[PDB]
Order: C-alpha cells, then structure tokens, then sequence
C-alpha cells in the first residue's frame, strides 16, 4: 500500500509565525492529497483538497503545495486556534492512507513545575489500599521525568501517570503521578518522595513526606 | 445541509459484535462512497473501509479482514459497519465520511461525521471511591496551597469533578482517567491562596451518573 510519511510529528511555534508540514508519498499519488485538521474535542475538518485548493470557509492563511514526492501544508501566520493536530490523506489508490499526524503546540517561556505530594487518606487506608499522589503542575516545556523514592530507593512498579493537554489560558502542561500500594506494603516504609526532572533547573524538584511524622 | 449523523457511544463485552451507523441527509445517497475511519486513543487516523450504496461494491484495509463488515440501506439513507469478535484494542472513535463516485475533486472526504466511541471491556458498572488529598503538613510553600481529590476504581467513564459546586474553578487541573485494573482512576487538584485554607473548607464534588453516585468530599487538614 502507499505510505505517507508525515513530518514533523510535533512542532512548537509562536503566534504569528509561519509553519509547514510535509507528507512524503512512497509512490506517485498525483494531486490526490487532502489535509485535515482535528480539534481537541475530536472534530475533523477538511482544509485542503487536491493538494492545493482551499475548502470553503477555510481561512486564507492555509495553503497546500507539492514538490516532487513531497506535499506540504503551510500556515502563513499562526493564530491561536490553529494549534491542534493535522493529517494528510492520500486518496490516489485504495487502501487509502493517512500520514501519522502533527501536533502543533504554542511556544512560551520555560516554567518549572509546582510539585505537591500527598499521603494516602485515612478512608483509603481503611479500605486496604494506599495511594500516594504527586502533582506536577504548570510546567513548560512538556518533557518531564518523574521518579518515586521509597526510604531512599527508586520505585517503579505501581506508578500510573496522567498528563493534561496544553492549557489554553497559560500554555503550560500539568501531570499527576500516582503510586499505589497495599496498606501493609505502605506501612512497611517511612519516607516517600516524588522527584521531577525538567529543563528549567539543573537539579530535581523533590517533595517528600514521612508517614511516621504523625 | 449535507450531514452525516453517527450512532451513539457503545460499550461492549470482549468477543461481542457491535454495529455502528452513519445516517446521511442532504445529498444523493447512492452517489457517494461511505468511508469508515478508526482512531485509537492518542493515536493517528486509520482507514478501515468503504461501501457504495446500494451496490455490492465494498473495499477494506487488509488489517480488518474478518473484523469489519459494511452494509447499506438506501431506503433509510443509512450505512453500517459491524465489528465482530471485539477485543480491548478495538476501543476507539470511529468516524464516517464520504467520497463521491465520480470526477469532482472537492467531493472527496469533504464532510465528516463527529464520531462514535466504542469501549470494549468486561467491567461492571462501579461507583468511584472518592479520597481527600490534604497536605502531609509541609512548608505549605509561602503563597499558594494545592489540594486535591483522588477518584478511584469507577466504571464506566465519565465522572464530573467540581470544587465548591463550580464557584472555585480558577486553580484547577482535572487529569484524564487511566485504567488501574479494569477500572478507572483520576485525580483533580486545586491551587488556592494559603490565606484561604485551612481557614475555611475546600470541597470536591464528584458525580458518576452511570452508578447514580453524587459525593462531596471536604478537604480536612491533617494536623497529623
């Protein structure tokens, strides 16, 4: 089947800048390439058809072109609503195929995470379980590492992470990390630490508590 | 008014078959292929297959052989995709779109349905346990204090989380849910000025309509 190699897979840019995305077809597709945009709520909308034509009611900042096996979507000047996902679609020969997508994110000033750690609740302890929760809030850029420490040692099992999308008001990312243990395994130990590594500081941000401290 | 109207969200047991529908209005139904597209959570779009109603003509991506059957009903303007032998990895949004049987560039994949979510799981409906997240008595920084609640072990999605009935929403992060066993867990955090707390209450409001669960959890200072 025809392969569409879409690049870049991710890109950061600021308001007002120009960006272009590229789909490399593995075999000739002619002018038979669409560009699509997908909103965070899931709405897909066609932007460009037949390589270069603009859909009705699509703003003029979008345009499409080809050069050899390379097809491009160009956004002359970024507006804030443009920072979503984009896919190309070849409809030359079935099976139809999409490039792998590009997520566009807004550039902003680097920010360090605000880190908070939480002990299990007493209601939870009376169930049989103990979740330790760490929030790493409002950081930029999005690349972040969390590590859990127990009595000084690194812990990897039982750790579930969740990430928010880029926030539309301040353009930062937030992350929760949850370490889940049985009541007994939790009470076999003393200090609990979550450690965040991020570009904004050379050394990790570290939050701990001690459960024998009350 | 060209529209493609998709059937509603579906929850199905592993191994069952689901049939999705795409209902067309505003155009000659026989003149356009109906196209079916899959998107797995956080992944890209993939092409599944197509049918030209009412003809014997269907086509599909080979990955979906033995998995996807397409049919169509010209009388009700409806096209159907049946997915058989469901597994976890079938959980995705399914979109339909259309493709003109002819020679006009602007009528290829021009209008899109808004999608049908399919969830495949063995899990039974389960209310969430809701737990308060009070600081373990730290420095409480100097300026802001962060609290949360942990909403654990529920099925199916979704839950609603609010802080003080929706009044306090400014310092809020409700994180997407993740699967712990076959059950869902999420947390929410709120950041408020330390003047505000423990001075007075902070409460998280959790709703899980599918289990008819409504709960309030006040965040109570540890003091040990």
């Amino acid at each position: 089947d025809i392969q569409m190699t879409q690049s870049p897979s991710s890109l950061s840019a600021s308001l007002g800048e120009r960006v272009s995305l590229t789909c490399r077809a593995s075999q000739d597709i002619g002018s038979s390439l669409n560009w699509l945009q997908q909103e965070p709520d899931g709405t897909i909308k066609r932007l460009i058809y037949a390589t270069s034509s603009l859909d009705s009611g699509v703003p003029k900042r979008f345009s499409g072109s080809r050069s050899g096996s390379d097809y491009s979507l160009t956004i002359s000047r970024l507006e804030s609503e443009d920072f979503v996902d984009y896919y190309c679609l070849q409809y030359a020969t079935s099976p139809y195929t999409f490039g792998g997508g590009t997520k566009l994110e807004i550039k902003r000033a680097d920010a360090a995470p605000t880190v908070s750690i939480f002990p299990p609740s007493s209601e939870q302890l009376t169930s049989g379980g103990a979740s330790v929760v760490c929030f790493l809030n409002n950081f930029y850029p999005k690349d972040i590492n969390v590590k859990w420490k127990i009595d000084g040692s690194e812990r990897q099992n039982g750790v579930l992470n969740s990430w928010t999308d880029q926030d539309s008001k301040d353009s930062t990312y937030s992350m929760s990390s949850t370490l889940t243990l049985t009541k007994d395994e939790y009470e076999r130990h003393n200090s609990y630490t979550c450690e965040a590594t991020h570009k904004t500081s050379t050394s990790p941000i570290v939050k701990s508590f001690n459960r024998n401290e009350c | 008014q060209v529209q493609l109207q998709q059937s509603g969200a579906e929850l199905m047991k592993p191994g069952a078959s689901v049939k999705l529908s795409c209902k067309a209005a505003g155009y000659t139904f026989t003149a356009y292929w109906i196209e079916w597209i899959r998107q797995r959570p956080g992944h890209g779009l993939e092409w599944i297959g197509e049918i030209l109603p009412g003809s014997s003509s269907t086509n599909c991506n080979e990955m979906f052989k033995g998995k996807a059957t397409f049919t169509a009903d010209t009388s009700s303007n409806s096209a159907y995709m049946q997915l058989s032998s469901l597994t976890t990895e079938d959980s995705a949004i399914y979109y339909c779109t259309r493709d003109f049987s002819g020679d006009r560039s602007n009528l290829y994949f021009d209008v899109w349905g808004t999608g049908t979510t399919v969830t495949v799981s063995s899990a039974k409906t389960t209310p969430p346990s809701v737990y308060p997240l009070a600081p373990g008595s730290a420095a409480q920084t100097n300026s802001m204090v962060t609290l949360g609640c942990l909403v654990k072990g529920y099925f199916p999605e979704p839950v609603t989380v609010t802080w003080n009935s929706g009044s306090l929403s400014s310092g809020v992060h409700t994180f997407p849910a993740v699967l712990q066993s076959d059950l869902y867990t999420l947390s929410s955090s709120v950041t408020v000025p330390s003047s505000t707390w423990p001075s007075e209450t902070v409460t998280c409001n959790v709703a899980h309509p599918a289990s008819s669960t409504k709960v309030d959890k006040k965040i109570v200072p540890r003091d040990c």
